[PDB]
């Protein structure tokens, strides 16, 4: 029936693009996961290094009393 | 026709999820940002302290 | 008689599962006494006890039908307490029952003499507790059926729970 | 290494030294030791799953910490205490948190003040069930987040505020919140996708408005047929607005029946849609 | 530059000083020096792909580090040792982790303790094949995560627990876990979705229940036709319940035969489906 | 021959359960010998022994079909004694068997060539003892059936119990 194959059309087009919008999110999100994935590249960097500077700080201070 | 409307809401079901996921990336934006800057200014005040400590070393060692 | 905690279990054999009796241990109760199983603040059911070696001390076993009528669950702790009827007012004299093949996997078009059913019914379900809406299984010629109490009359007042005796007519 | 043992030594340590004990010096050096003791106790208390003991233990170490002058790490201890009581059996879950924020607030730490401010409003609702005090917090908290330009969290909280404000009859005061968080969401080409629901909520929330507050909010919204995300916002709304302007509680209840297929209604929507269905029924046969 | 050389210098100095050697002060720095040495050694061992040696070397540096006064950096070393032995060829990978957590646990650090606790159980299953101890760890660890109100991870662990607990025989102990992780999943409408599978698993797990434990668990479930997702949860379950209540080892095997089309049957489900498939045959001839 | 008391057990695997043979241990009897189970003065049954490295010394394992025939239970006392048939007038030459699907949920409409069944039946149940009214299971093309010895004839002479040989015809 035309009322079926037709309703199907407007429904499928309202099914694919319904994924479009969703697809757009995976686009932006993915672009953000990598974007914010940069800060972590610095976090890991800073953290360990911050421990290096502090470690040298706790050492000198201890030897400054001995 | 059933399998059609059947797949519909199912897809939208994932769309509703991405929504929450998007709200999750925003949280990961506030944290990283401010924190990365704070922890970054840490090495600044930490390095200086290591410097002054060097003086305490050449006068107390 | 006041009350005691118990644990639901599964019916030992098949015979006891066709007697609609709460199979219990010989170290707790005795075959013949009645009890009122308490599950929730709004769920009071009455069953007939029948001891059996298999039963474990401190646990009562029920059949599939019963367990699907009282809403029990093996593992849950129920509160069982003795119960006594008022025969001089609760005895059953005329009770209508709804029968139908329990398993539609063994349905036939053969006729079954009811006159020989009511005779065997009282022959096996004598001196036992029955309630309106209660579900159970009937074994006629080793054939399983699905009974369902609809109306119960004494020897005339209509009651909810009664006690089937010898001179008890059934339809 | 026994809990009670530590608690005891800790007690004998925590006390302004005087007379023979004080000798020549003292002060912070002792009270600090006690703090570490109680913390070490709270540790094994959370071990044996005492919680109550662990929580109260942290309360001890914390309060003592203040007696030394160290609000920072103290407040953090207050947090360990709050988390303890929360996931425990006694109360205090609310007190510890208030005692933590009173510190983070004055110390000039709003970033966190709001972090636990939301946890607070979350417990004062899911536990104490005090929506009227929860909203006050969800709100003031969003204010702080907005100050840190953390628009995101600011919105998270606002969404909570309005969301429960509607359940608390505060419909108009809810739509205002949706209007603000709705206008402060279009700026980001990433919230355009979410900006819908805001308009749907605001268009559903009715302070018993007789005019077209909704017929106007639906118009303020920009939609086109080619939308598929929109099909879950105004398309339905318009059909509900006509079903309200015509006292037809059959077109509204049938439309909610159809719409309840392509997109399920959460508890919130149901409660409000029901409230609107009642504004229609209570107006028809009458 | 030589490992065997450093390993030598590291020993002749890692000895508690006394008498003339002690001189004036102790040797809290000596032990630390030795630690840096073994670290440098284990360091080049990992370069020579001699992993085993790197690991044992790290074990040395770690143990010595404790002989100083630094449980933190020590435990982390225990982790380095485990990483080595793990990617290496010998064992010890399990010991290093137990010791690591031992420290993170006595120190008061449960977050990280659980972080390595799950790693442990994950090794004790896919490797040592010790599901009976693995579950013990997945569980205790999930308890720690639950102690940190970190529902997210707590569930990750619980799923593992119940999942393998069902494979073993623990069906009731499994359903209980699914009930907990199920009730503690609805509070957050961000897990509403997954909540199905939990009910599907719990309803599939049968502790030899001849009743409607599952018919009742499926009735407790909130499906509603308008919602589609549920189609991959209870829909099948009902038909399976019928195929179980009628001792029909054909309708059940046909139902799973069809369901495997609309929804892929993972290993787990299969193993259990077959187990139920056996309960039916074990009731037909009993 | 003195007869020794044994304990009824359960058949090792499903392979020996399809042979209808009293599985025993190699430490007691040997594959090929015949025995007579005694439960009472008016109940004597004959089975064929078939050793297996999974039998407990001092006990004989029986399959469900056998237990549903000889009336045996898992864990009862029974007396077993060696029995030597008379290959002079007890040899089976023609034995009728009632065959039907064992599992009611595995019944089909496919054709089964009997000529192929008789040949495979004697090639598996050779040198074994079969009594009248005896029940067992036949494994034909990986399919379970429920045989039932209705009548046995010697190499026409009717006998209650015989011994199937290599040149034994079955219907």
């Amino acid at each position: 029936a035309l009322s079926e194959i037709e309703t199907r059309h407007s429904e499928i087009i309202k099914l694919e693009n319904s994924i479009r919008e969703l697809h757009d999110m995976f686009m932006d999100m993915a672009m953000l996961v990598e974007s914010q994935g940069e800060m972590i590249d610095r976090i890991e960097y800073n953290v360990e290094h911050a421990v290096d500077y502090v470690e040298r700080a706790v050492s000198d201070t201890k030897k400054a009393v001995k | 026709n059933r399998r059609l409307q059947q797949t519909q809401a199912q897809v939208d079901e994932v769309v509703d999820i991405m929504r929450v996921n998007v709200d999750k990336v925003l949280e990961r934006d506030q944290k990283l940002s401010e924190l990365d800057d704070r922890a970054d200014a840490l090495q600044a005040g930490a390095s200086q302290f290591e410097t002054s400590a060097a003086k305490l070393k050449r006068k107390y060692w | 008689m006041a009350g005691r905690s118990m644990q639901a279990a599964r019916c030992p054999t098949d015979e006891l599962s066709l007697s609609n009796c709460a199979v219990v241990s010989e170290k707790d109760y005795q075959s013949g006494q009645h009890v009122i199983v308490r599950t929730s603040p709004n769920h009071k059911y009455i069953f007939t006890l029948r001891t059996h070696p298999s039963v474990v001390p401190g646990s009562v076993a029920f059949s599939l039908p019963q367990r699907k009528w009282a809403g029990l669950s093996i593992g849950q702790e129920i509160e069982v307490a003795l119960y006594s009827f008022d025969k001089a007012k609760q005895c059953i004299g005329t009770m209508t029952i709804e029968i139908d093949f329990l398993q539609k996997k063994n349905i036939d078009s053969n006729p079954y003499d009811t006159d020989k059913m009511a005779a065997e019914f009282i022959q096996q379900f004598n001196n036992q507790a029955f309630s309106v809406g209660q579900q159970l299984v009937f074994s006629f010629n080793d054939k399983l059926f699905g009974l369902l109490v609809k109306d119960i009359e004494a020897m005339r007042q209509k009651i909810e729970v009664g006690l089937v005796v010898g001179n008890s007519q059934v339809a | 290494a026994e809990a009670m043992a530590l608690l005891a030594e800790a007690e004998r340590k925590v006390k302004n030294s005087q007379s023979f004990f004080s000798g020549l010096f003292g002060g912070s050096s002792k009270i600090e030791e006690a703090c570490e003791i109680y913390a070490r106790a709270a540790n094994m208390f959370k071990m044996a799953k005492n919680w109550s003991a662990a929580g109260n233990a942290f309360c001890q170490a914390a309060q003592l910490h203040l007696q030394l002058q160290s609000k920072h790490d103290a407040a953090t201890c207050f947090v360990d205490a709050g988390n303890a009581f929360k996931k425990a059996d006694p109360q205090e879950a609310i007190n510890c948190l208030m005692r933590a924020i009173e510190i983070y607030t004055d110390m000039g730490r709003f970033t966190i003040a709001a972090k636990h401010h939301i946890s607070i409003a979350e417990i004062y609702e899911t536990e104490l069930v005090d929506v009227e005090k929860a909203i006050a917090h969800y709100e003031q908290s969003a204010d702080y987040y907005k100050g840190e330009e953390s628009n995101s969290s600011a919105n998270k909280c606002l969404l909570k505020v309005a969301g429960y404000a509607a359940q608390l009859e505060q419909y108009q005061k809810a739509i205002d919140i949706y209007e603000q968080v709705g206008t402060s969401a279009m700026d980001s080409p990433l919230l355009k996708y979410s900006a819908k629901d805001y308009f749907f909520k605001a268009a559903l929330c009715h302070f018993c408005i007789d005019m077209l507050n909704a017929k106007l909010a639906v118009q303020k919204y920009e939609e086109l047929f080619p939308a598929f995300s929109d099909s879950r916002e105004c398309k339905l709304m318009k059909k509900l607005l006509e079903a309200h302007e015509e006292q037809n509680v059959d077109s509204y209840t049938e439309s909610v029946k159809e719409y309840d297929s392509i997109s399920r209604l959460d508890q919130w929507l149901t409660t409000m849609l029901l409230r609107i269905k009642k504004t229609i029924q209570g107006d028809e046969e009458d």
